[PDB]
């Protein structure tokens, strides 16, 4: 298996489309 | 600009539960004045930067994170940004003085293998240390599972940091295994480079 870094988008529950 | 608590997990068996404490807008605005007046509570903080989010966890005085979320950028503090204490490339990790209303978790002294992982949305996972840096997912879970949760903790039974939760190891968007900076690295970071 690969290492998969975990950064999301900004804020606190970032937006997602 | 600055990286900005956007909110926090407070640690209870072990438990957790999350609080927003700031939006969107106030998230950028705070992150280019650098001035944070807001309440801190708990031993993880949310963190997030105009672009990215992650978590950060206090641990002796210090909210460590990881570099790949914050690079070299300061702390948004109540009396303007806070600069890094310590600033460890080649490990990963940085680290400011913990903001004063924020709890800090002390190191593992224990030596226990049984781990749990606390994510990014407050779920407590079971992880079996297998080594300095890595420790499998006892029940394997979708990387998604997983986003966001940089930076958190990785704990003993009785509650003491183990690590700081790095990256995944994953085999087709599952999520196996994770690497980690152990609280090690942290002292020797202190001590030290
Ligand atoms: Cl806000
Ligand atoms: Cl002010
Ligand atoms: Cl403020
Ligand atoms: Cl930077
Ligand atoms: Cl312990
Ligand atoms: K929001
Ligand atoms: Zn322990």
């Amino acid at each position: 298996g690969r290492l998969v870094y975990l950064l999301d988008g900004p804020g606190y529950d970032p937006i997602h489309c | 600009g600055s990286v900005v608590i956007v909110g926090r997990i407070i640690l209870s068996p072990i438990t957790a539960y999350s609080q927003q404490t700031r939006g969107l807008l106030g998230c950028i605005i705070t992150s280019l004045t650098g001035r944070d007046r807001n309440q801190v509570e708990g031993e993880v903080q949310v963190v997030s930067t105009a672009t990215q989010s992650f978590l950060a966890t206090c641990v002796n005085g210090v909210c460590w994170t990881v570099y790949h979320g914050a690079g070299s950028k300061t702390l948004a503090g109540p009396k303007g940004p806070i600069t890094q204490m310590y600033t460890n490339v080649d490990q990963d990790l940085v680290g400011w003085q913990a903001p004063p209303g924020a709890r800090s978790l002390t190191p593992c002294t224990c030596g226990s293998s049984d781990l749990y992982l606390v994510t990014r949305h407050a779920d407590v996972i079971p992880v079996r240390r297998r080594g300095d840096s890595r420790g499998s997912l006892l029940s394997p879970r979708p990387v998604s599972y997983l986003k966001g949760s940089s930076g958190g903790p990785l704990l003993c039974p009785s509650g003491h940091a183990v690590g700081i939760f790095r990256a995944a190891v994953c085999t087709r968007g599952v999520a196996k295994a994770v690497d980690f900076v152990p609280v090690e690295s942290m002292e020797t970071t202190m001590r030290g480079s």
